[PDB]
RNA sequence: AGGUGAAAUUCUUGGAUUUAUUGAAGACUAACUACUGCGAAAGCAUUUGCCAAGGACGUUUUCAUUAAUCAAGAACGAAAGUUAGGGGAUCGAAGAUGAUCAGAUACCGUCGUAGUCUUAACCAUAAACUAUGCCGACUAGGGAUCGGGUGGUGUUUUUUUAAUGACCCACUCGGCACCUUACGAGAAAUCAAAGUCUUUGGGUUCUGGGGGGAGUAUGGUCGCAAGGCUGAAACUUAAAGGAAUU
């Protein structure tokens, strides 16, 4: 698993866990 | 370099900045150098071109004006007429002016 | 179902007066039919071909001449010098490696109402006892090169429009005075006039075009 | 590890070039990483060359040449063009003939 | 001084309106209010006395310019287009 | 290499290399008491002039200052020192 | 001394047009496309098609009465292969063997400026 | 008061009677109060100067021109709006010009046109923000403001 | 006609595809152009004009330690992405679809909005590579090649030996890399630097410590965002990795 597409995975789970924690802001 | 040429003339010679003082130095007949700004009132210029010949002086349409001619004549304030009476150690008499 | 070749009438080309065989060629026209005439049905054409043929000079293996059809008389079209071309096969030929290429372009008008844009290529050559496997110009030298290149072109243009210009165009008298300036600086090889094209004429005045056609 | 001096292909003295499009699968590869060749061949084949001059006009004429340039992408320049993964030692080797 | 931060002269539009809008306003608002220069008397006494009007405090010289600047990108290149063609006008 | 003297060395590899890597930096220039045609005097002209050196009596020009040693101006009799 | 002209052969990959015209061309003579003499797609740039295509254009010429002709070959170029297809091979040898006065032949293909993008992408056409 | 670009209060004499009636041209981004305007084909190419288009060439931009050569103003009337000129065919005077959304209208070379764009750079390229400047906007135009949406009534 | 390994969609016999006379748009600058130039890095590939810059060389000019390198901090920072307007010619993320394919949401094909690029602002990241910091003198020869400098009764310029410009040979510092052994170093590959390092110390910036978790949690902080600068822990694991050989 190349880190180019893996930095993209964490990237999606980043906007993801920032909006879920920002849901209960 | 017309820049440093008048640097010495103000650093030695007798110069007069301003319509009155310059037309007053011309009405006395002891200035042989008048530098006009190609942006200042041509009404003002028109008479100074007419005095140029009346006071036998070599005019010179300066590539500048108040904050151009004034910039090099080392003074924070504005001026467009540098009517030189007698130069110091610079021969702006026989040059490209 | 008519096979329109039966329609199209055959033509014949006739160069100005400063060309070898004025009878440049035989082509096709258009028989007068529905909502169309003949003499004023073409003209908006050209005449590009091997200049060596239209000049009968086999030494001009390359180079080409461009002619715009003007007025026709007696089904014998009297073409006019529309300009000059350069076989792409010779452009690449003169472009050798380890040297510098110099293409020039400038505009110039004639004293007898007319405008065109002539060219003049140039290339860097070696020395009598050259050693380096390169040999390029000094750039600022390339500037003095192109400086007098366009300079000289527009110095002999004034006179008899492109009629007298072609009288020095194909004979390559250009290279002679152009090579004179290039000598005191960098030798260079070739140095021709490449191509060129017209853009402004006085009008459709074949009265002036009578000097070549007679 | 690194197996060439100029990294992969000639790149020393500057910082960036200008990539030219491959003449095969259009792959954009730097002008310094471009394997060129001048195929300035004729338009005649390998048989009708004399049949041309024969069924032709003009005293042999002169015959034309098409000076072309062949840029390559390396990947497709190996699936054909001159290369064939050279020997280890002669990797440094270079030759015009 | 710093009674603001990044809001500058548009901090008055507080909660009312939108952030993006005012941001744009700032750039142009800051433009016409500014004590512009009368490049005819050589003293920056000219200013937006009205839209497309810039009056000089000296010699009372009213000036034709832009809707916010003494001259935008428009009259800029066009002013030189004339200088450029005014060349084949006498030369 | 191995062993060499650096006191009385060849005046060859001495006055050819860089006068900064040779030894005691020595100026490789000089002046010229060139004659000024049209009077009777001579001017002590420095090799690398740069500033247009001319006459003093019937002023004219001595040598045009080039990108090194101001070569004479066509007709001028130069003399070392 | 004859009725010369131009052939304007087009050696594009998967096609070849042999339309003999005049010095101007504003008025053309014949054209005969490649797939005209062969329906198969795969053989549009094939050599046998070029001969048969250039063989038919030769017969059409002696119908109007044209003698000499100048073949101006053209590659797809521009932003394409720029490499003269296999058609412009047996096409020249087709009208040469047909019996025409092959004249001052030159060339004028589309000058690939490189300027305009070459359809494919940065990672190119990864066949 | 109803336009986002100043008006030239250009006063003129009358060579047919000792007198001076003030004509009214439009303002050009690049003119001064006391600036000199010249009208008559026999005048140098300068901003504010107005001569038929049989005086200027292509690329040359003007404003407050016509469609009817000499209707005393027509096309080229607006803030930050300009009109370039491309083609130019003499004899039977018919020049080709370039209008706003990309329109091209050919016209006689005796078509009056003043050199220079109408004052108002990036005017509407700025937000109105407060409906206030929106009220007083049409306060000098017409009661077309506001705009009741159809779907709701 | 287009196109492919070969097809199909697509433009078909209201004239396509192909030829040519003209016109406009935007884009770009081919060939010349390379183990070369310049730039601080990114980069910069046409010409002219203006306006300045930069830098080698050379100088029997001026000052006179003014310097070196740098936390925090500040200018520029390709491209993507972005706010918005001049406008997307090509190409072309997405998408649509033609087949291939057991399938194909891909690879190849046709079109096509972002973007392209400009005008004014942004984010500050790239295998941003010379994976090799800046400065210091010395351990090495060679051929080249770049720029300027000196020497030549030398080549040519021939219009008179006219002045000289280009070229040829030695050397030269400052450029650019390469070749040669490598004395030495180095795990080897290699490297005139990574030499001058157990015989270990010319000054100094910055960084790293088995591997994962992980540029991640969280806080701050910059950013219009995307995210950037900043940066864990638990837990688990005795192998992971580099080079060179078989």
């Amino acid at each position: 698993m190349r880190a180019k597409w893996r930095k993209k995975r964490t990237r999606r789970l980043k906007r993801k866990r920032r909006k879920v924690r920002a849901r209960s802001k | 370099s017309i820049n440093q040429k008048l640097a010495l003339v103000i650093k030695s010679g007798k110069y007069t900045l301003g319509y009155k003082s310059t037309v007053k130095s011309l009405r006395q007949g002891k200035s042989k150098l008048i530098i006009i700004a190609a942006n200042t009132p041509v009404l003002r210029k028109s008479e100074l071109e007419y005095y140029a010949m009346l006071s036998k002086t070599k005019v010179y349409y300066f590539q500048g004006g108040n904050n151009e001619l004034g910039t090099a004549v080392g003074k924070l304030f504005r001026v467009g007429v540098v009517s030189i009476l007698e130069a110091g150690d610079s021969d702006i008499l026989t040059t490209l002016a | 179902v008519v096979d329109p070749f039966t329609r199209k009438e055959w033509f014949d080309i006739k160069a100005p007066s400063t060309f070898e065989n004025r009878n440049v060629g035989k082509t096709l026209v258009n028989k007068s039919t529905g909502l169309k005439s003949a003499s004023d049905a073409l003209k908006g054409r050209v005449v590009e071909v091997c200049l060596a043929d239209l000049q009968g000079s086999e030494d001009h293996s390359f180079r080409k001449i461009k002619l715009r059809v003007d007025e026709v008389q007696g089904k014998n079209l009297l073409t006019n010098f529309h300009g000059m071309d350069f076989t792409t096969d010779k452009l690449r030929s003169m472009v050798r490696k380890w040297q510098t290429l110099i293409e020039a372009n400038v505009t110039v008008k004639t004293s007898d109402d007319y405008v065109l844009r002539i060219f003049a290529i140039a290339f860097t050559r070696k020395q009598a006892n050259q050693v380096k496997r390169h040999s390029y110009a000094q750039s600022s030298h390339i500037r003095a090169i192109r400086k007098v290149i366009s300079e000289i072109l527009t110095k002999e243009v004034q006179g008899s429009t492109l009629a007298q210009l072609t009288s020095k165009l194909i004979p390559e008298v250009i290279n002679k005075e152009i090579e004179n300036a290039t000598k005191d600086i960098f030798p260079l090889q070739n140095i021709h006039v490449r191509k060129v094209k017209l853009l402004k004429q006085p009008k459709f005045d074949v009265g002036a075009l009578m000097a070549l056609h007679g | 590890p690194k197996k060439r001096a100029s990294n992969g292909r000639n790149k020393k003295g500057r910082g960036h070039v200008k990539p030219v499009r491959c003449v095969n699968c259009s792959k954009s590869i730097p002008k310094d990483k471009a394997i060129k060749r001048m195929a300035i061949r004729n338009i005649v084949e390998a048989a009708a060359v004399r049949d041309l001059s024969e069924a032709s006009v003009y005293p042999e004429y002169a015959l034309p040449k098409t000076y072309n340039k062949l840029h390559y992408c390396v990947s497709c320049a190996i699936h054909a063009r001159i290369v064939r993964v050279r020997s280890r030692e002669d990797r440094k080797n270079r030759a015009p003939p | 001084a710093k009674r603001t931060k990044k809001v500058g002269i548009t901090g008055k539009y507080g909660v009312r309106y939108g952030s993006s809008l005012r941001r744009q306003v700032k750039k142009l608002e800051i433009q016409q209010h500014a004590r512009y220069d009368c490049s005819f008397c050589g003293k920056k006494t000219v200013k937006r006395g009205a839209a497309g009007i810039w009056t000089c405090s000296c010699c009372k010289k009213t000036v034709a310019g832009g809707a916010y600047t003494v001259s935008t990108a428009a009259a800029a290149t066009v002013r030189s287009t004339i200088r450029r063609l005014r060349e084949m006008v006498e030369a | 290499v191995l062993v060499q003297d650096l006191l009385h060395p060849t005046a060859a590899s001495e006055a050819r290399k860089h006068k900064l890597k040779t030894l005691v930096q020595g100026p490789r220039s000089y002046f010229l008491d060139v004659k000024c045609p049209g009077c009777l005097n001579i001017t002590t002209v420095f090799s690398h002039a740069q500033t247009a050196v001319t006459c003093e009596s019937c002023s004219t020009i001595l040598c045009t200052p080039t990108g090194g040693k101001a070569k004479l101006s066509e007709g001028t009799s130069f003399r070392r020192k | 001394s004859q009725v010369f002209g131009v052939a304007r052969i087009y050696a594009s990959f998967n096609d070849t047009f042999v339309h003999v015209t005049d010095l101007s061309g504003k008025e053309t003579i014949a054209r005969v496309t490649g797939g005209m003499k062969v329906k198969a797609d795969r053989d549009e740039s094939s050599p046998y098609a070029a001969m048969l295509a250039a063989q038919d254009v030769a017969a059409k010429c002696k119908e109007v009465g044209i003698t000499a002709v100048h073949v101006k070959i053209r590659a797809t170029g521009g932003t394409r292969t720029k490499t003269p297809g296999p058609g412009g091979q047996a096409a020249l040898r087709a009208l040469a063997r047909s019996g025409l006065r092959i004249g001052r032949i030159e060339d004028v293909t589309p000058v690939p400026s490189d300027s305009t993008r070459k359809k494919g992408g940065r990672r190119g056409r990864r066949l | 008061s109803g336009r986002g670009a100043p008006l030239a209060k250009v006063v003129f004499r009358d060579p047919y009677k000792y007198r001076l009636r003030e004509e009214i041209f439009i303002a050009n981004e690049g003119v001064h109060t006391g600036q000199f305007i010249y009208a008559g084909k026999k005048a140098s190419l300068n901003v504010g100067n107005v001569l038929p288009l049989g005086s200027v060439p292509e690329g040359t931009i003007v404003s407050n021109v016509e469609e009817k050569p000499g209707d005393r103003g027509a096309l080229a009337r607006a803030s930050g709006n300009y009109v370039i000129i491309i083609g130019h065919n003499p004899d039977e005077n018919k020049t080709r010009v370039r209008l706003p959304s990309g329109a091209k209208k050919v016209i006689s070379s005796d078509a009056r046109g003043v050199i220079g764009v109408i004052a108002g750079g990036g005017r509407v390229d700025k937000p109105l923000l407060k409906a206030g400047r929106a009220f007083h906007k049409y306060r000098l135009k017409r009661n077309s403001w506001p705009k009741t949406r159809g779907v709701a009534m």
